[PDB]
């Protein structure tokens, strides 16, 4: 006989994945957000596939449609509210893991590293197209501000955003565009992460120590699947925290007025997570500078693997790269705040350091430092 | 099946029988709990407070 | 206060859910914890001991 | 003798079957008694507010 | 030298591998040549770097440093696998240099 | 590939376990997590703490100095 | 086998199990007979039956005669053997030693596990 | 780089540039095409009827 879960295919697969796949046993709570990621990712389907019964992107129904789910849906403001702070969960976590990674080396995998890159930009596209949906103020004057940013591509970003927008400008047919690349997005999202995590298997999961465990290696099901759970519960107790006492922290309260192409909103920013390269973009004066440091931003982490120089794989043992992961971390705390203010003499300045320094420390100062820690340590 | 027709699988039910009922008691019970059967929670003690 | 009612038709609601939630996961989370600590108790406790001949 | 814990045990911790049956017993009543309990905490901290409270002086 | 000694020992002590029980090359990132070089260790060497490192990883798990008696000093620190990760990195460069030309 | 038995080989290492029925989930959870916990604090504060202390100088700053420039100049209105 | 600890284990704890829960009649029966053999048979030429004897007054406080074994051999039926199997198996936190290349063999709460069915 | 910095590599290079450059003339070719580049087509005098 044999044990069907070591022998039934897609038993097989289930179970090398998640009941016996050798996981370092030193793992520690940064290694939970990911998995939190992927209950962020499947709580988002549902609470969405829910919201869309209910949803009609045309302009003339859209807003309308956003008020009937909350206020005659029954129980739709929960889903809705779920969806709206689900992504800033979402966001909160993809933050966290790729700054473990960073700090623990984990990008010298360097396929999981790469295809976990395509899923952050892939993510943070449906999260503009969802803001849209809702159409209100915020959600046309934002898809108009970032959309016109693609016509700074030279020859081709008029035709380009054009052809984006259906038309002249962002109207019925962006928002129903929008709708679509949202609904599909999340599942190539999920067939991504599924690659994503092919890819790590391969390879194992870095532990804090940078170490290689295959001595310590302890088995998934009795030990992580209850870690991750109790993860996840915790993760809940925020996000729920969020969706029943302050379900509108969040979020700005323009978008709850219907939008209006002809007069602006007094303030017209980003949602949070974007607020960073907001103020990269802001940052520098060209357009199309902007726009390329904005790309470069997130893109900077596909070079994090080249660029690194120690001789040990994880900042545990570094300390001096360790203060300038959290002087990284800081200055994008201040590059998010920056974003939201308004632009005027005290934050453009402090927004163009900041920016300067984020890339310095990703590409100059982190390598020479490492080197410095390698000849410190007569490596 | 009629494999299956012999004294030893007639003593393998008898084994399993009170198992299976009590999985089947447990899933009248969770079907009663999930949809608020009223038609059998109305006679079940203090959660006929309800409804 | 009624413009409040209008703009959140579910405050009272959202209020109730929240006091129930903050008492269910103040139950499971010491809970699944203790759950936790009991699976993880074998490695915590455990004594490595290399022993070359 | 046996304590109340390991006499839980033997009776229904023991076998899984009798195991799920205090589960689900256990949440149909708990459900009842938490729903309950904290309704009854939620209508005290807004006593006098709560349309409930109100409502008989204004039907009829 | 005393002073570039000094600032040394400054960064090994803010480093915590010692702490933890492990040596310098214990530390090292396991690339090709390193798991060459790991491969021609000697069997009493590479047995105790195992149990050095699942001792540290153990620790790591509860979140514990080694007793600071048992720290591994500076002085005592032994490059083990510096002369085979030496070795091995000279025969790929002869490797580079033969293919070069 | 990557499966249990053919991971990596590993001599003379013995591991005492107990079962977990046998142990307490929370053994000195407080005696010894507290100052467990500070240990840590202490370890990482120097390096965590300072570039976030930056940041709340440069954040009362900014909100100052945008608080001021919104405010009136006398010298303007002299004449 | 290094590679085949898991599943002997998976093996064994299931047999244990399927004792415990769900033991028939005739294999009962083939218990009992292979029992009463070993019991004549190791008591058998002068130095087994001496041993027995001696082991037999410091432990029992006497010899059992076979007549007894055989006795309670035959008081044995399913019934007993799984209420007996599942007093000692089920349940129960076992005591594990391994040798050798023993890193497929399962850490001990997937051990502990298996010692009881969801099922039962 | 310091690896592929030698007279094979040279050697290498010049073996694929016809290729490269081949394969490029490609790409050249299908952006036009797909694209239908007036200011590219319109030299090219069969296909200048389009417009
Ligand atoms: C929807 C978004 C994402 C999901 C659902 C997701 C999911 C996961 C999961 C479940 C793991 C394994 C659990 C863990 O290591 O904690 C993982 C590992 C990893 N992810 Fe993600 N991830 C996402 C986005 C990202 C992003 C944006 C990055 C980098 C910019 C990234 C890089 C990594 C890396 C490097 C690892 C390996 C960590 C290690 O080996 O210790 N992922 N991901
Ligand atoms: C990671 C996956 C997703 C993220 C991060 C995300 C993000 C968002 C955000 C931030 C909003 C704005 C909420 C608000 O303004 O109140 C939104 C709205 C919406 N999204 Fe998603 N979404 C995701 C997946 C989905 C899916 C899978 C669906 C449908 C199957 C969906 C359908 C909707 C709908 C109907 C709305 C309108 C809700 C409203 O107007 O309040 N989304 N989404």
């Amino acid at each position: 006989m044999t044990n069907i879960r070591k022998s039934h295919p897609l038993m097989k697969i289930i179970n090398n994945a998640f009941i016996d796949l050798p996981a370092p046993s030193n793992i520690s709570s940064w290694w939970n957000f990911g998995s939190l990621l992927g209950i962020c990712l499947i709580l988002q389907i549902l609470t969405g596939l829910f919201l869309a019964m209910h949803y009609t992107s045309d302009t003339t129904t859209a807003f309308s449609s956003v008020t009937h789910i909350c206020r005659d849906v029954n129980y739709g403001w929960v889903i809705r509210y779920l969806h709206a702070n689900g992504a800033s969960m979402f966001f909160i976590c993809l933050f966290i893991h790729v700054g473990r990674g960073l700090y623990y080396g984990s990008y010298m995998f360097l396929e999981t590293w790469n295809i976990g890159v395509v899923l952050l930009f892939t993510v943070m596209a449906t999260a503009f197209m969802g803001y849209v949906l809702p159409w209100g103020q915020m959600s046309f004057w934002g898809a108009t501000v970032i959309t016109n940013l693609l016509s700074a591509i030279p020859y081709i970003g008029t035709d380009l955003v054009e052809w984006i927008w259906g038309g002249f400008s962002v109207d019925k047919a962006t928002l129903t565009r929008f709708f679509a690349f949202h609904f599909i997005l999340p599942f190539i999202i999920t067939a991504l992460a599924a690659v994503h995590l092919l890819f790590l298997h391969e390879t194992g999961s870095n532990n804090p120590t940078g170490i290689s465990s295959d001595m310590d290696k302890i088995p998934f099901h009795p030990y992580y699947t209850i870690k991750d759970i109790l993860g996840a519960l915790f993760m809940m107790l925020i996000l729920l925290i969020l969706v029943l006492f302050s379900p509108d922290l969040l979020g700005d309260p323009d978008n709850y007025t219907p939008a209006n192409p002809l007069n602006t909103p007094p303030h017209i920013k980003p949602e949070w997570y974007f607020l960073f390269a907001y103020a990269i973009l802001r940052s520098i004066p060209n357009k199309l500078g902007g726009v390329l440091a904005l790309v470069a931003s997130i893109l900077i982490l596909i070079l994090m693997p080249m660029l690194h120089t120690s001789k040990q794989r994880s900042m545990m043992f570094r300390p001096l790269s360790q203060c300038l992961f959290w002087m990284l971390v800081a200055d994008l705390i201040t590059l998010t705040w920056i974003g939201g203010q308004p632009v005027e003499h005290p934050f453009i300045i402090i927004g163009q350091l900041a920016s300067i320094l984020y890339f310095l420390i990703i590409l100059v100062l982190m390598p020479i430092t490492s080197i410095i820690e390698n000849n410190l340590l007569k490596w | 099946l009629s494999r299956f027709l012999g004294p030893r699988y007639r003593e393998l039910a008898r084994n399993w029988i009170p198992t299976a009922s009590m999985w089947g008691a447990v899933g009248a019970v969770g079907l009663v709990w999930a949809t608020d059967w009223r038609l059998i929670l109305d006679w079940v003690p203090y959660i006929n407070g309800k409804f | 206060t009624f413009l409040r009612w209008a703009s959140e038709p579910e405050h009272d609601h959202r209020k109730r859910m929240g006091l129930k939630m903050l008492m269910m996961m103040g139950l499971l989370l010491p809970l699944v914890y203790a759950m936790k600590r009991h699976k993880w108790s074998v490695l915590k406790s455990r004594k490595l001991a290399y022993r070359p001949p | 003798a046996p304590t109340l814990t390991a006499r839980l045990y033997s009776l229904l911790f023991r076998r899984t079957s009798t195991f799920a049956l205090t589960i689900a017993v256990g949440a149909l009543f708990f459900e009842r008694a938490f729903d309950q309990g904290a309704d009854a905490i939620y209508e005290h901290i807004n006593q006098g507010k709560l349309w409930k409270h109100i409502k008989h002086k204004y039907e009829n | 030298s005393k002073w570039l000694e000094g600032i040394r020992k400054w960064y090994y002590n803010a480093a915590g591998f010692n702490k933890l029980g492990l040596m310098r090359d214990d530390t090292i990132y396991e690339d090709d040549d390193v798991k060459e070089a790991i491969r021609r260790l000697p069997e009493n060497l590479y047995n105790d770097r195992v149990f050095r490192i699942k001792r540290a990883l153990d620790l790591t798990m509860r979140q514990q440093i080694l007793p600071k008696e048992q720290w591994t000093k500076y002085e005592e620190d032994k490059f083990y696998l510096e002369p085979y990760l030496k070795e091995v990195i000279r025969e790929r460069k002869e490797r580079e240099e033969w293919a070069k030309k | 590939g990557r499966e249990f038995g053919h991971l990596t080989r590993m001599r003379h290492v013995i591991t005492y376990s107990l079962s977990p029925f046998e142990q307490r989930a929370f053994p000195h959870y407080f005696t010894k997590g507290i100052p467990n916990v500070l240990r840590r604090t202490r370890a990482c504060i120097l390096r965590v703490a300072p570039p976030f202390v930056v940041f709340y100088l440069v954040y009362t700053w900014g909100t100052q100095e945008f608080e001021k420039s919104k405010r009136k100049n006398p010298a303007a209105y002299e004449n | 086998d290094n590679m085949s600890i898991d599943d002997m284990m998976f093996f064994l704890q299931g047999q244990w199990m399927r004792l415990c829960t769900s033991a028939t009649e005739s294999e009962v029966v083939r218990g009992k007979n292979i029992l009463r053999n070993a019991l004549v048979s190791h008591l058998d030429g002068t130095t087994p039956v001496c041993e027995d004897i001696g082991r037999s007054l410091l432990t029992y406080g006497r010899r059992i005669p076979l007549a007894e074994w055989e006795s309670r051999i035959a008081e044995v039926d399913a019934s007993v053997v799984r209420e007996v199997c599942s007093k000692y198996f089920y349940d129960q936190c076992p005591a594990v030693a391994g040798l050798g290349p023993i890193e497929q063999l399962p850490d001990y709460n997937r051990i502990r596990s298996g010692m009881f069915w969801l099922r039962f």
